[PDB]
RNA sequence: GACUGCCAUGGCGUUGACGGGAGCGGGGGAUUAGGGUUCGAUUCCGGAGAGGGAGCCUGAGAAAUAGCUACCACUUCUACGGAGGGCAGCAGGCGCGCAAAUUGCCCAAUGUCGAAAAAAUACGAUGAGGCAGCGAAAAGAAAUAGAGCCGACCGUGCCCUAGUGCAUGGUUGUUUUCAAUGGGGGAUACUCAAACCCAUCCAAUAUCGAGUAACAAUUGGAGGACAAGUCUGGUGCCAGCACCCGCGGUAAUUCCAGCUCCAAAAGCGUAUAUUAAUGCUGUUGCUGUUAAAGGGUUCGUAGUUGAACUGUGGGCCACGUA
RNA sequence: CUUCUUCACGCGAAAGCUUGGAGGUUACAGUCUCAGGGGGGAGUACGUUCGCAAGAGUGAAACUUAAAGAAAUUGACGGA
């Protein structure tokens, strides 16, 4: 094979990034709790539909408001 | 040397990411408010099962015996229990059947449609935290299949609070009144 | 074991005390109150028996072997 | 084309098995290829041990460098070398550390683009490699 | 396990049961007595029990009263159990299987067994065996293997053995048609394969197994004074009996 | 011919002998609509075996392995004359290696063997077995709860322009809360060989125990295949990512972190193998003009394959009857 | 022997495909037979057997790799 380099700036990235912080935040329902509390979520509530199925929204996060 | 025939049963399915299969899952699953895929698995899999039979036993020359057997056995629990119907008996809709059918007589769901608890999922806790009786144990195992005569016996555990000529110490919690009688206790 | 609360047995009714003394083992016998079996200790004399096919006369009560 | 009937049942059984053992896939799984040259048996897992820390960039046109190790594989004795994923790492390997080999599903290929690799390491003593760098794992007692 | 099947034993445990003895009715066409104790009659439950029937022996059987738990009790064997005095004999009931049968104590009085085998004894002396532990000396003159055999059990006593042939009485007693009775239709001499046995059952249904597994136990229903199993072996519509059952 | 002694000259093989290859071999096991593949250590049987290696005595019975005997290889002990060992039992140890639990209880049941409960003195014996212990391979079932009030929300119906509103519904929340309520542990009568794994929830008519970071959620993804970011922040062909397609040289969709999301879930990652997908080895059901493949050419025993024909019914009647 | 007009659906990915084509076949099945079964490594190896002698015959794995191929199409181009 072609294959070629030389160790020379290993760690680099995940250690110049700041290790921020996963955020802190309610513990999920679980079990029955939590399939019930899906549903919900996957599903229905507070709404009207027009036709398609679904998106996510986590588009967006370069968001507009 | 020796034995034991223990084994090994249930089957899950195959290949995820498929919108649709997803979707249509999920839908009856949130009918249900459930707990896990695997309730479905379960299902499908005995569904399945029976399913199957049905598949084999049709084509079965004409007079000839198992179809007779098991056709009138099948027929019967399944019809008898509150699933199969005596319309549903030229095994036709046996070929047919659906999921719903089944998770319709899961007992805890049924005694949400009879009424009793605010939905199946009401239904699931209440049976649950151990209530209302219609066999040896009030229905501990809300997991269960109906049977067609249960659908009268769905009553209280007299034994719960819930049908107590006096309660204990939970639910209701009397307890306070213990902790009344200890902690206010003059 | 779990299945809560639960007070279904069965029961048994003797008809004479001897037949008791005879239908009961004594773990039984206790459990009711009325003898005992013999002295158990996880084989511990057990090693006679180890010692004892090919041996004659002689021993003479307490005849040991790898327990020194 | 292929007419043969009734009473040829022998040509049917010899050539098949005859084009059996052409086929390639038939002959490797048959031939039993894993043993031989090929340092893992088959077979689950392995330990080794860590000769050195080696680099690799990729291919044409990929490129950076992502880095593998030279391992002797220790019941067998034999030279491999194998790949390490995330950043940093490469201070878990310490040195001549006796190391827990896993492989690759890959037809014994190799992982990404780098040529030849065919496995990974996933402990050095025992220590669960995976853990630590996710940091599920606190370091080795050495 | 080796578990003989026709001796309904189950489940768990039971690797051996209690091992049989050498000692006529083999292996495999036993009912050995043990399990009889503890399994049939039931008041001895245990091992223990069992033990306890033999540490003050006990059991008592026809002829002998008998030892041996692990001796075969098979076709007709008389049980008299006195603490009761209770008595069953050993018989099948159709679909195959095996009672202990309760019988007259003047019934269980008697036995039929078939002859296995004819022989000279040493002196124009001859003696019979039957398929089922006896020699006999001197029996009829020309009696043959395949024809049973009435013996007193009480006493020494033959009281007949049946010059006979097709159309008799039978209860087919193996192959498929264990628990089948059926009187002889015939066999065909089948030299070697052994005549095959056409059976016809007590609807007049008529059926197949081969000649050796085939007890004439008589002539116009049972010449024998022996208890004769409910529905006496035909094999039918499992089906209707299910539906039967449901009331 | 087991074997001698004599004699004949055989015997086997291309449906393949001989040799050489690979594992004990079955039940079965495993997976394929179907057709099929693949396993079968091990709990089914049957067999096999037993320190290595041979050999024997005895007994009804073994080459008999917790018998001998000698040899090989290894080992103990010795005041070192000599003497002497053999867990592919079982637990234990080490060892090896990727790699696998206890020097636990008990001797009930089961078997099993033995003598065969004066049990008149209760009373064989059992690392088989059985109980636990060990034991996230596996199969069974499951936990974070209910409800209301307010907030608030969206979603309809209409007022109304819509809207407030009202009405018509569904749904959020630090609000709010009374209200749900097992875990979980305990009167325990109540087990168990023993020891043990729950407890009626009575009796101070059991005390006790949930709304929380609690009394707890994982794991792995988010270009695509394959569910799921439009990008917050990092990062900068680097770090590193990438089953395979590929990200990445900076305003990257896949890299870094964050957040959000997703998927499955108390399981999930992984490995290797194996099964289908594969009629992608094909009996069913491939191919072979240019994509793999029909020889330069012919004969030709082997091989296969091989046509017809004398198999058949007939007659009559009845009527009905299209 | 056609050529091949011309026709056949058919068959085919097409290109194309006659006498009785590559037709009448996944609606898969006249016989017999050879061959073939990713690609590359190699048709090679002291592998082996004919053969005077070339070399034929017979004939690999290791190692390697994500394609390789095919026809058409359009485009581009040509010291056409």
């Amino acid at each position: 094979g072609k294959v070629h380099g030389s160790l020379a700036r290993a760690g680099k990235v995940k250690n110049q990034t700041p290790k921020v912080s996963k955020q802190e935040k309610k513990k999920q329902p679980r079990g029955r709790a939590f399939k019930r509390l899906k549903y919900t979520q996957r599903y229905l509530a507070k709404t009207l539909k027009a036709g398609e199925k679904l998106r996510m929204n986590k588009q967006p996060p370069g968001k507009a408001g | 040397r020796n034995y034991n025939n223990f084994n090994r049963v249930w089957k899950a399915p195959r290949r995820p990411f498929e919108k649709e299969r997803l979707d249509r899952e999920m839908k009856l699953c949130g009918q249900y408010g459930l707990r896990c895929k695997r309730e479905i698995w379960r299902v499908n899999m005995t569904l399945s099962k029976m399913r199957r039979t049905a598949r084999l036993l049709l084509t079965l020359p004409e007079n000839h015996p198992r179809r007779l057997l098991e056709g009138s056995a099948i027929m019967r629990r399944c019809h008898g229990y509150g699933f199969l119907d005596e319309d549903k008996d030229k095994l036709d809709y046996v070929l047919s059947l659906t999921v719903p059918d089944i998770l319709e007589r899961r007992l805890q769901t049924v005694v949400f449609k009879h009424g009793l608890a605010k939905s199946v999922h009401h239904s699931r806790v209440l049976i649950q935290q151990r209530h209302i009786a219609v066999a040896k144990q009030i229905v501990t195992i809300p997991s269960f299949i109906v049977r067609v005569s249960s659908e009268h016996h769905i009553a209280f555990a007299d034994a719960s609070p819930f049908g107590n000529g006096r309660p204990g110490r939970v639910k209701r919690v009397k307890r306070n009144a213990a902790k009344k009688g200890s902690g206010g206790g003059d | 074991k779990f299945g809560g609360g639960k007070t279904t047995g069965f029961g048994l009714i003797y008809d004479d005390l001897a037949a008791m003394k005879r239908i009961e083992p004594n773990y039984r016998k206790a459990r009711l109150g009325m003898g005992k079996k013999k002295l158990p200790a996880r084989k511990s004399v057990k090693e006679r028996r180890n010692r004892n096919k090919k041996i004659r006369g002689k021993a003479k009560g307490k005849m040991q072997t790898k327990k020194k | 084309t292929k007419t043969n009937g009734q009473h040829a049942a022998r040509k049917l059984v010899r050539l098949r098995r005859k084009n059996r053992w052409a086929d390639k896939g038939w002959k490797k799984s048959h031939t039993f290829v894993a043993q031989k040259a090929n340092p893992f048996g088959g077979s689950s897992h392995a330990k080794g041990i860590v000769l050195e820390k080696i680099g690799v960039g990729a291919k044409q046109p990929n490129s950076a460098i992502r880095k593998c190790v030279r391992v002797q594989l220790i019941k067998n004795d034999k030279k491999i070398i194998a790949f390490v994923p995330n950043d940093g790492c490469l201070h878990f390997i310490e040195e001549n550390d006796e190391v827990l080999v896993s492989g690759f599903g890959r037809s014994g290929h190799a992982v990404g683009d780098i040529p030849g690799v065919r496995f990974k390491i996933v402990k050095v003593s025992s220590v669960g490699l995976y853990a630590l760098y996710r940091q599920k794992k606190e370091k080795p007692r050495n | 396990l080796y578990a003989p099947k026709d001796w309904m034993l189950s489940k768990l445990t039971g690797v051996f049961a209690p091992r049989p003895r050498a000692g006529p009715h083999k292996l495999r066409e036993c009912l050995s007595l043990l399990i009889i104790i503890r399994n049939r009659l039931k008041y001895a439950l245990n091992a223990l029990e069992a033990q306890m029937i033999l540490r003050q022996g006990l059991v008592c059987v026809d002829g002998k009263p008998r030892k041996d738990g692990k001796y075969p009790a098979g076709f007709m064997d008389v049980v008299e159990i006195p603490k009761t005095g209770d008595r069953f004999r050993i018989l099948y009931d159709v679909k195959g299987r095996f009672a202990l049968v309760r019988v007259s104590e003047a019934e269980s009085s008697i036995k039929m067994m078939k002859v296995v085998n004819v022989y000279t004894g040493t002196g124009r002396i001859p003696v019979a065996v039957t398929h089922d532990g006896h020699r006999i000396r001197y029996p009829d003159p020309r009696t043959s293997r395949g024809d049973t055999l009435v013996y007193d059990v009480k006493e020494k006593k033959v009281l007949d053995l049946i010059k006979i042939g097709n159309g008799k009485v039978v209860m087919v007693t193996g192959g498929a048609n264990r628990g089948r009775i059926g009187e002889i239709v015939s066999i065909e001499r089948h030299p070697g394969a052994f005549d095959i046995a056409r059976l016809k059952d007590a609807s007049g249904h008529e059926f197949a197994t081969r000649a050796t597994n085939i007890f004439v136990i008589g002539k116009d229903m049972s010449s024998v004074p022996v208890t004769l199993p409910k529905q006496q072996g035909l094999r039918i519509n499992v089906i209707q009996e299910r539906e039967e059952k449901l009331i």
